């Protein structure tokens, strides 16, 4: 379902994002792990995401996409 | 000199006009706005010295604090206050808006209607009776009477 | 018992009579006719208004006004700072100190009612047990500042020497009530 | 031209009480003085949107008699015609059906608002 | 130690309920500057719900973080409907108090409080 469209702009967010290191992003890095975010700044991500591809996550799905391939891997099972 | 008097008479005669017609607010908060109602019953008729209320601040002179005044309404009298146009003045009535009055140690008043709007006249009682009221509402007018804006205004 | 204020159907039968009254009543407007007449007869009564400041409105001689520190006919102060109108004060309007005096007696130094947290509800007066601390007859002592309206004892003392002419036959003309 | 006359003077003792009522007072502008007025709190939104008018039936009922008040004003010069019976009748019957038009709408809840 | 539940059974479901609440915080702020005319920026009010959501970080108790959200959820509903006004929003902020010094000199010079 288009995949790599996907992954160009679930990953340009996360660059504009701030708490965030552009360079040390990476497809497949953790969010909590690797990059060291809260709990409380997914939380701003996930919501960064409906503000594009304009769909509602619920926040049980939301509460596992801890790096940005679930997000392209979530939007593509849309 | 002459312009200096001249200027002197210009000015009783803005004033009297603001002595003469003072139009205050149709606002009241507790027990102290029911003896306001009652200066304008019919024995001591403050229509007689020039004095309407009027409901809307654009269109009053005067704000009469007549009553309690709550952390809650605080915010709201300033906002109407600020509404008035200039000139504009503030009869602080009662203990309560005096200085809190029966209330002054509640965690929910204002300990003072003059923390939130300049005031002219303070008016003592709980309540004052009407006369009292009526005795500041003309003791507003000699305030204004000693007004001297536009000789002031000369002497810059 | 009771009584009803809005009840009224039983019902009577329309007579021409009757039916011709009623349609005057709309038509001609006849009870809008009548609340004319009754503000029409008021414009003919004198009115209750009094010329103030000229005239005053009456009072009683138990009339709970301005404060005032009353004094023995010899002219010494009648308080003695027993600090019961202290104690009972619903808004904790009275502010005392005292201590013996050159003399030895037993005196304020200090004595403030603070007019703005005063509900004028004369406890303090029934409290006295020496007739000191009264509410006098006064109701004309508005300001221009808030800090006029706390007096110390200076101020009510001289309230008591301003007033006393009258105070003492207002507690003449009441007391045997109390 | 008297009639054009006497209306400039009341427009332009219009306009001239409004220069003064600008430029003679002092005044002092700030933003909370100058918000609109809502009794003591914020307007919680603009005055600008939607105000529903409970009273529309009777407001475009109101052009159709509007108009029919036009063709009833010309009566004054009507009734000095010779043909006085085609006059009255013509008259009649206008006025009855702008009646009978209102009994219609009277009946069918047309003068109600909406609720 | 056992006790009736408010709404969540175990921290772990009152945390569902938290971030939820935050999300609609967090959908709000741009409203509210928008509406109540307030002179910040979206970024600095959303910095400020994230304070008020982390002076709270201590909590554990399940019951607790039920009320607190039961709270949140009101305050979000006076914001809203816009009961409250600028000066009710703008308290959050503290913008006329000088903060009192966290260091024991300071507080040493500036009286006798601990
Ligand atoms: C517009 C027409 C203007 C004409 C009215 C202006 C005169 C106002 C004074 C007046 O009429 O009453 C006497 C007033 C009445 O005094 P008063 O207002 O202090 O007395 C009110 C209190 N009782 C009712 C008890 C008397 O005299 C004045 O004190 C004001 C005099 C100012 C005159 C203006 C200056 C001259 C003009 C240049
Ligand atoms: C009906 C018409 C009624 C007018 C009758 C004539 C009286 C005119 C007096 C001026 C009107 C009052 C304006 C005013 O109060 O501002 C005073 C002002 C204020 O004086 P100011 O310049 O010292 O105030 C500076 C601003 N503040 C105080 C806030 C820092 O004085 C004037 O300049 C008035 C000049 C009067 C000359 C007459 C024509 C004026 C137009
Ligand atoms: C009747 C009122 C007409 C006279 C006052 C006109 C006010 C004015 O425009 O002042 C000149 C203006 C100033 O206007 P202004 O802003 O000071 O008008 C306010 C009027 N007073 C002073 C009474 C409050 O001069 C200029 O600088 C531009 C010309
Ligand atoms: C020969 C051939 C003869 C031909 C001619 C026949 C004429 C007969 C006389 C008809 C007179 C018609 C006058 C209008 C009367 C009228 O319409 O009043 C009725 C109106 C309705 O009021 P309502 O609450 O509805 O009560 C009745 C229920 N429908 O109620 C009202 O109007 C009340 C309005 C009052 C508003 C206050 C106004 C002040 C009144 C005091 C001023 C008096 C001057
Ligand atoms: C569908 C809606 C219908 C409802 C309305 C019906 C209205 C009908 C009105 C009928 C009334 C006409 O009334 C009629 O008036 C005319 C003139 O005015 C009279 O006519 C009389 O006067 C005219 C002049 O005025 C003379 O020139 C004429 O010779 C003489 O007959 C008739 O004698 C009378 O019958
Ligand atoms: C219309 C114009 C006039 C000149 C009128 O004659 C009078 C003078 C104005 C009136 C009646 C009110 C003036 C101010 C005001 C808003 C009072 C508060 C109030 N108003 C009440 O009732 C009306 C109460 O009822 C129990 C109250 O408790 C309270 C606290
Ligand atoms: S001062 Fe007394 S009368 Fe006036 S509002 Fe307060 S309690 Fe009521
Ligand atoms: S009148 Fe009442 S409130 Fe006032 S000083 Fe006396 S006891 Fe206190
Ligand atoms: S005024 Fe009366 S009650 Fe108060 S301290 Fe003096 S003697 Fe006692």
């Amino acid at each position: 379902l288009t995949l790599d469209g996907i992954k160009d702009r679930v990953l340009y967010v996360l660059k504009l994002y701030d708490k965030i290191d552009p360079e040390k992003l990476s497809v497949n890095s953790h969010f909590m792990k690797d990059l060291g975010l809260d709990s409380l700044d997914q939380v701003e991500i996930i919501m960064a995401m409906e503000d594009e591809f304009g769909f509602e996550i619920p926040d049980i799905d939301a509460e596992k996409l801890m790096c940005p391939q679930e997000i392209v891997d979530y939007i593509a099972d849309k | 000199s002459r312009a200096e008097y001249v200027v002197t008479k210009l000015d009783d005669l803005i004033n009297w006009a603001r002595r003469s017609s003072l139009w205050p607010m149709t606002f009241g908060l507790a027990c102290c706005a029911v003896e306001m109602m009652h200066m304008a019953a019919p024995r001591y008729d403050m229509d007689r010295f020039g004095v309407v209320f009027r409901a809307s601040p654009r269109q009053a002179d005067v704000m009469i604090v007549a009553g309690t005044l709550t952390n809650k309404m605080a915010p709201a009298l300033r906002k109407v206050y600020d509404q008035m146009p200039e000139p504009r003045y503030v009869v602080s009535m009662g203990s309560c808006a005096n200085g809190g009055g029966y209330y002054h140690y509640s965690y929910s008043v204002v300990r003072g209607c003059d923390r939130i709007v300049p005031v002219d006249i303070y008016v003592p009682g709980c309540p004052p009776t009407a006369e009292a009221l009526l005795y500041g509402i003309l003791q507003l007018q000699r305030k204004i009477k000693r007004e001297q804006k536009l000789k002031i205004w000369y002497r810059r | 018992t009771y009584k009803y204020v809005n009840k009224k159907e039983q019902e009577s039968e329309v007579d021409m009579k009757s039916a011709t009254d009623n349609a005057a009543r709309i038509l001609m407007w006849t009870e809008l006719i009548r609340g004319l007449g009754m503000t029409l007869s008021y414009l003919f009564r004198e009115p209750a208004t009094i010329n103030y400041p000229f005239e005053k409105g009456p009072l009683s001689p138990r009339f709970r006004g301005e404060h005032a520190l009353r004094r023995y006919p010899s002219g010494e102060e009648r308080c003695i700072a027993c600090k019961l109108c202290e104690a009972i004060c619903p808004a904790q309007a009275i502010t005392i100190e005292a201590e013996p005096r050159a003399d030895g007696s037993r005196r304020t130094t200090r004595y403030d009612i603070d007019m703005t947290k005063c509900i004028y509800c004369g406890f303090c007066q029934e409290a006295c047990p020496v007739d000191a601390i009264v509410e006098g007859p006064n109701f004309e002592f508005s300001t221009e500042t808030h800090e006029e309206l706390l007096y110390n004892k200076e101020k009510l003392l001289n309230n008591g020497d301003k007033w006393e002419a009258e105070i003492a036959a207002n507690i003449q003309a009441d007391y045997l009530y109390r | 031209m008297n009639l054009y006359t006497v209306i400039f003077i009341n427009i332009l003792l219009s306009l001239t009480l409004i220069l003064v009522a600008f430029w003679l007072p002092q005044m002092n502008l700030y933003s909370e003085k100058a918000n609109p007025y809502e009794c003591g709190f914020d307007p919680t939104s603009s005055a600008r949107l939607p105000f529903s008018m409970k009273f529309f039936l009777v407001a475009i009922t109101f052009l159709l008699f509007d108009l029919e008040i036009a063709l009833l004003l010309p009566l004054p010069w009507a009734i000095q015609t010779i043909k006085t019976s085609t006059m009255m009748i013509m008259a009649f019957i206008l006025v009855t059906i702008l009646s009978l038009g209102l009994a219609y709408e009277w009946t069918q809840k047309g003068l109600e608002w909406t609720e | 130690t056992s006790v009736k539940p408010i709404f969540s059974r175990d921290l772990n479901e009152a945390k569902r309920r938290v971030r939820e609440l935050y999300r609609a915080w967090y959908r709000e702020v741009p409203n509210t500057v928008h509406l109540m005319q307030l002179d910040i920026t979206v970024k600095q009010g959303r910095d400020k719900v994230r304070e008020m959501f982390m002076k709270n970080a201590h909590v554990t108790d399940p019951r607790v973080v039920d009320l607190l959200v039961i709270k949140g959820k009101m305050e979000l509903q006076e914001t809203i409907k816009v009961w409250k006004q600028r000066t009710h929003v703008m308290r959050f902020f503290h913008e006329t108090e000088t903060p009192r010094p966290k260091d024991f000199l300071s507080k040493f010079y500036m009286g006798h409080d601990p």
